[PDB]
């Protein structure tokens, strides 16, 4: 997770009035993720089996669970949106590179 | 005369007949005409059915015309009915008690004669202990729930009694 | 001498024993806890975030 | 002239508007990915502590 720091005071002044709600709502989503992301470990505590291997009176259930659990590949969602927002920036910089030229 | 009985009848109207489990109404030292009103209201509302076994409320009544022993133990009778419906049936029971203050008041009336030194405001020395041994039975366990609504009279409008 | 009757000659209380697990089952939910859990994984809600 | 200078400074900071969207996205998936790792562990354990509770 290679996050990028952001100077919110710089972010505050470079928004146009016609879309302040969007950029303000983006701020709202921002910190809500930051705490929620920090409010739980990156990986849950992988539960013991030894306490379940012997203290459960079922045969096969305590292993095939651990077998199927280990054989379970939870899909992590691919980005499919980072390059799409980057598609706008490179075009935006292009529209702003000329402006600082004409200035 | 501030609305304890009106509010408990409103709670019966809103929650009791709209309920799934069973209900128990223990009249403890209140007007007998209110008990008659409740009986006939539950008869007309189909809650109490005199023709088949689809009744949903059990009534226990020892009213203000009863000697203090009956007014002290009728709360326990209602408790016992609700406790059966909670434990031996696992149902979700509703227990309405009106009035639960008459239990303590009758305890005081009899404690006068049981040869006990009186406590404050002339109450029995065993007020809190008797109230605890009664109230700790009115509770939800992991074998069933008891939603208890108890009207509590306040003497001389003194909430520090 | 219970290998024939596993509950040491219970002779009753089975009628209420299954009520106990039922109260215990509604405490853990409703799914059959004797098999592996199914899954449906949710996806985030997104929009177009360009310069409008 | 100086007002034109500042307009160069403000547009110099432009990229932040895209840095938030990147940051706000990148972790949003991690939040769902992390929380997805509970919905699997918090449930398989649940179906384990059941057979040890009963
Ligand atoms: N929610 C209410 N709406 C209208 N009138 C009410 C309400 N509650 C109480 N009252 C009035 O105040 C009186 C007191 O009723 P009651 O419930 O029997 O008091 P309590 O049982 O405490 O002695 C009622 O006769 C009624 O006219
Ligand atoms: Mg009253």
């Amino acid at each position: 997770l290679a996050l990028k720091t952001i100077d919110w005071v710089a972010f505050a002044e470079i928004i146009p009035q016609n879309q302040k709600a969007i950029a303000s709502s983006l701020k709202s989503w921002n910190e809500t993720l930051t705490s929620r992301l920090a409010a739980l470990p990156e990986n849950p505590p992988a539960i013991d089996w030894a306490y379940y291997k012997a203290n459960v009176a079922k045969a096969g259930l305590v292993d095939d669970f651990e077998k199927k659990f280990n054989a379970l590949k939870v899909p992590v969602p691919e980005d499919k949106y980072t390059a799409q927002v980057d598609a706008e920036e490179k075009e935006d910089v292009k529209s702003c590179a000329e402006w600082v030229s004409l200035s | 005369g501030v609305g304890k009985t009106v509010l408990i009848m409103e709670l019966i109207n809103n929650v009791a007949k709209a309920h799934g489990g069973y209900s128990v109404f223990a009249g403890v030292g209140e007007r007998t005409r209110e008990g008659n009103d409740l009986y006939h209201e539950m008869i007309e509302s189909g809650v109490i059915n005199l023709k088949d076994a689809t009744s949903k409320v059990a009534l226990v009544y020892g009213q203000m015309n009863e000697p203090p022993g009956a007014r002290a133990r009728v709360a326990l009778t209602g408790l016992t009915v609700a406790e059966y419906f909670r434990d031996q049936e696992g149902q979700d029971v509703l227990l309405f008690i009106d009035n639960i203050f008459r239990f303590t008041q009758a305890g005081s009336e009899v404690s006068a004669l049981l040869g006990r030194i009186p406590s404050a405001v002339g109450y029995q020395p065993t007020l809190a202990t008797d109230m605890g041994t009664m109230q700790e039975r009115i509770t939800t366990t992991k074998k069933g729930s008891i939603t208890s609504v108890q009207a509590i009279y306040v003497p001389a409008d003194d909430l520090t009694d | 001498q219970t290998s024939g009757g596993p509950v040491d000659a219970s002779s009753e209380y089975q009628q209420e024993l299954e009520r106990e697990l039922f109260k215990l089952k509604q405490m853990f939910g409703n799914a059959d806890m004797n098999t592996f859990p199914t899954f449906k994984f949710e996806d985030p809600k997104f929009e177009v975030i360009e310069k409008p | 002239i100086d007002t034109e200078k500042s307009q160069q400074a403000l547009v110099q900071k432009r990229h932040y508007l895209f840095d938030v969207q990147r940051n706000n996205i990148a972790m949003a998936l991690e939040v769902t990915y992390r929380e997805r790792l509970y919905r699997v562990y918090k449930e398989v354990k649940n179906r384990l502590d059941y057979h040890i509770s009963v």
